[PDB]
RNA sequence: GGGAUGGCUUGUGGCGGCCAAGCGUUCAUAGCGACGUCGCUUUGAUCCUUCGAUGUCGGCUCUUCCUAUCAUACCGAAGCAGAAUUCGGUAAGCGUUGGAUUGUACCCACUAAUAGGGAACGAGCUGGGUUUAGACCGUCGUGAGACAGGUUAGUUUUACCCUACUGAUGAACUCGUCGCAAUGGUAAUUCAGCUUAGUACGAGAGGAACCGCUGAUUCAGAUAAUUGGUUUUUGCGGUUGUCCGACCGGGCAGUGCCGCGAAGCUACCAUCUGCUGGAUAAUGGCUGAACGCCUCUAAGUCAGAAUCCAUGCCAG
RNA sequence: ACGAGAUUCCCACUGUCCCUAUCUACUAUCUAGCGAAACCACAGCCAAGGGAACGGGCUUGGCAAAAUCAGCGGGGAAAGA
RNA sequence: UGGAAGUCGGAAUCCGCUAAGGACUGUGUAACAACUCACCUGCCGAAUGUACUAGCCCUGAAAAUGGAUGGCGCUCAAGCGU
């Protein structure tokens, strides 16, 4: 019998991948997508624009 | 097959035979007088013409009490005319033949006076009466004897004389492609318990035994085959299983036992001239 | 072919090696002791096992003294053991019982008394033919 | 199918297109593999392409040497009837290695206790028993020359006839090692037998057959499993 | 079926080849269970005269 | 010498140390890979293991033994109340590995979730993220905006922090259950933005995962305590009256090295063991507003998932829940992990459409054979209290 | 070894054809294409190598019982695997014959 | 009182005679000798030639390693039409079974196959070698007794110590929540059926394969909806003897006994699940020198095994 | 006839086994009290080498983090050995 | 020899034209035919071929816990010869 990790059992799940089950995948993830975008959408210091600072080691200390 | 057809044919055996062979002077091949020709070892008398021609051969036909008085004086004329054969009814306390085979083997010991001792190897099948034959000569029961195959395992001195010895040999059977699991069982090479579906055998018996032999020992008549002649006996002797149920393989292995044990009269007659 | 019957789904083995069934035609046999599965795999003091359909390697215990001296191949019919079918009914027949074929699966026997698995009539279509009932 | 079909097949089809290319490339390819076998192969593997490649140099150059030369003995003068012809009467063989009496006997233990007693011995070599043995009883024996041990028959050569012929054993005459040895019969290396010599024709002055002489062991039968002998002639 | 995916990928359609007094009950899902009793059992022509 | 017969490993190599995981919750060690011109989504999510029940299922499996036929088949019941966004976490690739950047929080936070920064509540003061609440007000959120805006630029992964409502499960536990769901699809600042418009609001379960698609459980398994060989490893049990034992294995050893090797079945922990299984397929996802969640378009009997005197040791189920075929790792009342599968699957049974014919609703206290007490009363008729 | 031998030799002998079991047209065509008498020899020279090789191995095994010495036992084994060498490659000819005849 | 050969070994015989490349040898022309060859060691037979335990091996449970590969994967050659194979190569990833026979190691069947060894054989348990004291027979000895031997019955009985292993806590860095992943382990396996197709192939008998689909064997990880099992639920009922005067309600017979029995635990005796990228070995090649032909190799490079390394998976 | 003598088989019978699962009591476990002994040069992780086919200490490497609990029988230790 | 034309076999293997060509080195045919090789000539352009000797390197046989030029590591050496 053809092993699991078999260069052709991979060639033939990685056609049937791109050929089959992808576009099945990709619809269901567009519903789900549309469906959680629904609920989603139901100076530079002071604002925010320029990313400032927060408010052993690498190098020896010296 | 079952292996316990193929009992009698191990290397052990045959190394035990073979080193008697090489111990022994005189070979006294022991024949069953109900099977002489049955029980003939040619494999042996083959190996003993070719190999070692010194070592006597000598045929002793045991158990002629459990044969007509003339077949067994036509079977003693049939191995007399190749080999020296002697009568014998191997009993301690009532036996036949002994003088003679004590004068035969002082006749070989007077052939061979120049060595110190001569030794009688005893060779045949199982249950032919070899250990018997020994302790009929010697006058004690010094090897030990039983009905049931294979007793005797390993080799034994008995000293007659100062000068005879007398070896025990395992029974042997020769491999042939002819021979059968019930002409083995029949002819006693096999235990009647170890074997399986015993009553196969029983109308070997039937043809083997006249009619009114089995009438007259079991007080039984009108059974019009085997399987109801099982049956009935069962239901005389009351072997009954749970439910009634007659015990067949329990009485053909009582009626096999008594076959080889003697207490069913049987016999193979001599060929006609 | 070796005897293997292809498409059967998972079902419980209730019949192990020495087991002694019932014979259920007429070839003139009235038992079978098994003595090998066909199909059995290897698990160290593992029993080979058989269920309804399986076809089995037996001997004749009782019956005619004709089919004494040969192995046998059979089917098994009828285990009493329970088993689950994919419906998700749990049943099991009052004996276990079988009957004898050629390595083919045609049988000798010419009819069946009593009832034959649906697993058995599925996977050899004489049994089917010679049954009575199905069940 | 039946009879020639796959010439049949070839007649009427011919082969695949590139099998006359790929063949070629294959024999042109086939010094490279030659030489890579050569310097990559191991173990015994190796050793058996090494000695075989050394037996097909020997073949090729010996066939060199003949198409090379397809176009081109005593010392002193003897007539054709003294050709192939050949004071101290020595053996072919006048000394060997002696044996020890450990090399020949072993200890054979018997009793049914802890300590057991050891005054059996047994001989390690082939032995010729004699004619028309049988063994003693076994609380009488003590050398035990064991049944596959003993031989009854030796190959023994004709030196001048440059022929061997199996030969019965009449006695053994002299093991050098221990005269206990000859008395037992044992063959080793170098030991004096006497041979039956009917068929080898040899005859007297007048016509009687001379059945018996003496051959001396020139093998090891401990080692090899078989007698092997050189009449003394 | 070796037009839609061949043996063992094509899904046959046992309702196509129905026969039905209209053509658009075929895909229909026939009730079976009903507040623990049996639809089939309970099927009858004459069921309006008997109520 | 060698062993005579052959014989496999017992046990396997792979899921040691047999040990109690290192939490109860389970960890999603692999989410599924981004790609970015997918559209945004979620991962993953949790929920309740409630218990399990009988489905007949109309199966359609051309070349199957089964095919145009009904069977009966074993599903498992994860109660699943919506799940409420509180975090949007930043990760960053560094050459040690992903690595946390940053971490901005919602405004407003639930008790359930504070409940998860404290073992005593009760005597706490629950000042967590109170001076955290005041960053929303002060310059306007103009330190969130900073930590949003880094997360924009810096980072490659995005993760929502999730927790679940547990108040609307039977559990006596009120202290939530907290995670970080990775968003894939789409750019980072719209993951950023997917998650800012997610702050504080319920996320149901069927808007994460749809009916029909195998999915994985990660959950820690039923505890068994300290167990022996025999049950621990399936080792065969020594002859009767072994001396020093039977259930036992007789040899730990006979070769060198003068050690007891790591491949050796030892007694110890079994059990309560971290697991993450493989490809199970999601048959409904019912609702808890509906009446008749439970009910097939073949059986109308208008029932809810919950069977008769509850769920044994649960009790009823009143959210959406997911019905998944099989079983799966853990207990009743256990938080569940369900995660999108990480390959694209290479089986028809996960391209298979599931038709429902009937769910049972009978009681697992016992032999029940009604499916609703209206089915029993009918059955049994009038009795003496009714009387009475 | 000799299990090895014995067991190919057999392989050899009981599928070629036995000419007394045939029908008369087959004997007689395979006597027509092929020397009868140099087809039995052939196959009768393959079982008598097989029983001799049989026979050598039971020689030299007796001989190993009584083997006292790795070195003595290293020989034996030797001289028997050299002596069911030879009598394989004294058979040089009929096995040429017998595959051109398969 | 004293003790308790080893960088061995493996696949190809010995003896005797020829032949011969060569080694030696020119004041002696001897002597060794690779490759070979020749003699000794039944017309498919016979089954009427089994040839000496002083040296001891087996078995249960369980783990790992080697390749000297039985099967599975890939490849080369063969009258290899197809099917079934045979020989050879890379490969230890993954398996390699159930029984009979003790008057003393081979048979039978299933299977893909029933491959070979090491870690002992240079104080776990249990059957023989094997042997304390009892007893019998056989041989030997005047005898006590011994043995060529055969038979029967028969006393060693840790763990709480250190280390190793399997699991479980834990100080210090305020407590807690969510994480990353260095490193260690790592897992799947084989067969069958449908279609291809009664097609290629074939005189006929027969009779494949790729893609696609569905199951099953062994293994692994879980789980209790269902079905069996389990009952101190002493839950309910029945029943024997005795005792509380009888009924009721109870005690005792260490759970009196029996029937059913939820829950819990469980079972290939039940159910579910077991996943994908890169680099390669043998080989098959492309371009192209060495070497004016040629060449898969030297520079460069394509494909290719169940192999290798990682992801998935477990610990952290 | 008799036998706690040795052996083979048949029916019945069953967890001896396929193939293990579950229950009860007393332990083992934890606590209060009480409380030894065997044994002990010093100690206790491995790999290769250490001519006297011995290594736990030496050489060269792998490495190596307090204090602990329940089991466990590989090693050490342990048999009036 | 049914057929055998150099090429299924056995034995001989010569002469002529020659620049050179075997009573033929292989492929091929039922046999022929055809192709090819040995050999020769035309183009070219200057060094080659064979067999040995001495160095270094590969193979020249290996089992079974994970390990050893002492360890790292070393390639116009940190290897070998002076
Ligand atoms: N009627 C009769 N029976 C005899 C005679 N001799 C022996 N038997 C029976 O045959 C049986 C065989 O006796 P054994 O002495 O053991 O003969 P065996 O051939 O040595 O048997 P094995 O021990 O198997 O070799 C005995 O049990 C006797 O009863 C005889 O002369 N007459
Ligand atoms: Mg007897
Ligand atoms: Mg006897």
């Amino acid at each position: 019998a053809k092993s699991a990790r078999a260069s052709r059992i991979k060639e033939n799940h990685q056609r049937f991948k791109k050929n089959i089950a992808g576009p099945v995948e990709a619809a269901r993830l567009e519903r789900l997508s549309a469906k959680l975008m629904a609920i989603a959408q139901a100076s530079g210091v002071k604002s925010g624009k320029s990313i400032g600072r927060k408010d052993s080691s690498i190098v020896f200390p010296m | 097959k079952e292996a316990i057809f193929n009992k009698g044919t191990s290397k052990r055996i045959w190394n035990e035979l073979y080193k008697v062979i090489d111990s022994s002077d005189v070979i006294l091949h022991v024949l069953d007088a109900r099977d002489p020709l049955g029980t003939r070892c040619r494999h042996v008398e083959k190996y003993l013409a070719a190999e070692a021609p010194h070592k006597h051969l000598v045929f002793v036909l045991n158990k002629i009490d459990l044969v007509p008085s003339s077949q067994a004086a036509a079977w003693i004329r049939i191995l007399q005319k190749d080999h020296p054969t002697c009568a014998m009814r191997a009993s301690i306390t009532n036996p036949f033949g002994r003088g003679s085979l004590i004068d035969l083997l002082r006749q070989f010991s007077v052939l061979h006076k120049d060595r110190k001792q001569i030794s009688v190897g005893l060779i045949g099948y199982p249950n032919v009466g070899k250990s018997s034959i020994i302790n009929a000569l010697r006058g004690k029961a010094v090897a030990k004897v039983a009905p049931i195959p294979g007793e005797t395992k390993v080799w034994q001195y008995v000293t007659l004389m100062k000068r005879i010895y007398l070896i025990d040999c395992p029974g042997i059977v020769p491999p042939n492609q002819h021979d059968t699991p019930e002409d083995l069982l029949l002819r006693g090479v096999v235990r009647v318990e170890n074997v399986e579906h015993p009553e196969q055998y029983i109308p070997a018996v039937l043809r083997k035994v006249k009619q009114h032999h089995m009438e007259r020992t079991y007080e039984l008549r009108g059974w019009k085959d085997h399987i109801e002649f099982l049956e009935m006996l069962a239901r005389k002797s009351g072997r009954l299983l749970k439910g009634g149920e007659p015990d067949v393989d329990g009485v053909a292995k009582q009626v096999l036992n008594d076959f080889m044990r003697g207490k069913i009269p049987w016999f193979t007659p001599a060929p006609e001239p | 072919k070796r005897g293997a019957p292809g498409g059967k789904l998972k079902m419980t083995l209730g019949l192990p090696v020495g087991a002694i069934m019932n014979c259920a035609d007429n070839s003139g046999a009235r038992n079978l002791y098994i003595i090998a599965v066909k199909g059995a795999g290897a698990r160290l003091n593992r029993l080979p096992a058989g269920g309804v359909g399986d076809m089995v390697m037996a001997t004749v215990k009782k019956g005619k003294p004709e089919l004494r001296k040969k192995v046998h191949p059979a089917v098994i019919v009828r285990q009493a053991k329970p088993w689950k079918r994919f419906d998700g009914v749990f049943l099991y027949f009052e004996d276990n019982a079988g009957v004898i074929v050629n390595p083919k699966g045609e049988m000798k026997g010419s009819a069946i008394t009593g009832p034959v698995g649906k697993e058995a009539a599925e996977l050899w279509p004489r049994i089917a033919s010679n049954a009575g009932v199905v069940m | 199918p039946q009879n020639e079909y796959i010439e049949r097949h070839r007649k009427l089809h011919g082969r695949r297109l590139d099998a006359e290319e790929r063949a070629r490339k294959k024999a042109a390819r086939e010094g490279h593999k030659n030489s890579e076998n050569a310097q990559n192969l191991r173990g015994l593997r190796a050793k058996l392409y090494a000695k075989q490649r050394h037996a097909q140099k020997i073949q090729m150059r010996k066939a060199i040497k003949q198409h090379e030369e397809r176009n081109v003995e005593p010392s002193d003068p003897i007539p054709s009837y003294l050709l192939d012809r050949a004071a101290r009467f020595s053996v072919p063989i006048p000394k060997v290695r002696g044996i020890s009496e450990e090399e020949m006997f072993k200890v054979v233990k018997t009793g049914k206790k802890t300590h057991k007693k050891g005054w059996k011995r047994i001989v390690t070599k082939p032995t010729f028993v004699g004619p028309d043995f049988t063994r003693r009883p076994v609380k009488y024996e003590r050398f035990i020359r064991p049944m596959g041990l003993r031989y009854k028959k030796a190959n023994v050569t004709h030196p001048t006839l440059n022929v061997t012929v199996q030969l019965p054993i009449l006695s053994v005459k002299k093991n050098p090692s221990n005269p206990l040895y000859t008395q037992l019969g044992v063959l080793t290396k170098g030991t004096i037998i006497e041979v039956n010599v009917s068929d080898l024709g040899i005859v007297t002055a007048s016509g009687k057959i001379a059945w018996g002489r003496y051959a001396q062991i020139t093998n090891n039968p401990e080692n090899d499993g078989c007698v092997n002998a050189v009449l003394l002639v | 079926e070796e037009a839609n995916g061949g043996a063992g990928v094509f899904n046959v359609d046992l309702r196509k080849d129905w026969i039905l007094e209209n053509p658009e009950w075929k895909y229909d899902k026939i009730p079976e269970i009903f507040d623990g009793k049996n639809v089939y059992d309970y099927i009858d022509p004459d069921i309006d005269a008997k109520l | 010498s060698h062993r005579k017969y052959e014989a496999p490993r017992h046990g396997s190599l792979a899921f040691l140390p047999r040990k109690r995981a290192a939490r109860h919750r389970g960890r999603v060690k692999s989410f599924p890979k981004d790609d970015p011109k997918k559209p945004v989504h979620l991962t993953a999510a949790m929920g309740y293991k409630a218990g399990m029940t009988t489905i007949v299922r109309d199966l359609d499996r051309p070349g199957a033994k089964a095919h145009k036929k009904e069977v009966v088949e074993a599903v498992t019941i994860i109660d699943c109340p919506p799940m409420v966004v509180v975090g949007l976490v930043g990760y960053i690739e560094t050459p040690r590995g992903l690595r946390s950047l940053t971490t901005v929080w919602a405004e407003h936070l639930s008790d359930e979730v504070k409940r998860r920064f404290y073992k005593n509540w009760y005597k706490s003061k629950k000042k967590a993220f109170t001076k955290y609440a005041k960053k929303y007000a002060e310059n306007n959120g103009a330190s969130i905006t900073r930590e949003l805006e880094r997360i924009k630029k810096y980072c490659t992964v995005v993760r929502v922090l999730a927790h679940t409502q547990i108040r609307k499960t039977p559990l006596k536990q009120k202290k939530a259950h907290l995670m970080e769901i990775q968003i894939n699809g789409g750019s980072v600042a719209d993951k950023v933005e997917f998650g800012r418009s997610l702050f504080e609001k319920p996320v149901t379960i069927d808007t994460i995962f749809e009916k029909d698609e195998m999915i994985d459980v990660i959950a820690v398994t039923k505890g068994h305590g300290f167990v022996g060989v025999t049950a621990r490893w399936g080792t065969k049990k020594l002859p009767r009256k072994t001396h020093k034992g039977l259930r036992k294995v007789a040899c730990i050893g006979a070769w060198h090295p003068s050690h007891v090797q790591w491949t050796v079945a030892r007694a110890g922990q079994m059990g309560y063991h971290h697991r993450t299984s493989v490809n199970h397929k999601i048959y409904r996802i019912g609702k808890g507003d509906d009446e008749a969640n439970a009910s097939t378009e073949t059986d109308l009997t208008k029932k809810k998932i919950t069977p008769m005197g509850g769920f044994v040791r649960y009790g009823e189920v009143n959210n959406d829940y997911v019905m998944i075929k099989g079983s799966v790792p853990g207990v009743k009342k256990r938080i569940m992990t369900l995660r999108k599968s990480l390959f694209t699957h290479t089986s028809r049974k996960a391209l298979e459409k599931v038709e429902l014919k009937w769910i049972d609703t009978s009681s697992e206290f016992g032999h029940g054979a009604f499916q609703t007490a209206a089915e029993k009363k009918q059955f049994m008729g009038t009795l003496k209290k009714d009387l009475q | 070894t000799q299990e090895t031998c014995s067991e190919k030799f057999g392989a050899i002998i009981s599928s070629f054809p036995v000419l007394s079991d045939q029908h008369p047209f087959h004997r007689d065509l395979m006597n027509i294409l092929y020397d009868a008498d140099h087809f039995k020899v052939a196959l009768g020279q393959i079982s008598t190598a097989k029983n001799l090789i049989e026979t050598i191995s039971r020689d030299y095994v007796r001989l190993l019982k009584y083997a006292q010495s790795l070195y003595q036992c290293k020989q034996l084994k030797r001289a028997a695997l050299g002596r069911m060498a030879t009598l394989i490659k004294r058979l040089k000819d009929p096995l040429i014959y017998l595959d051109q005849v398969r």
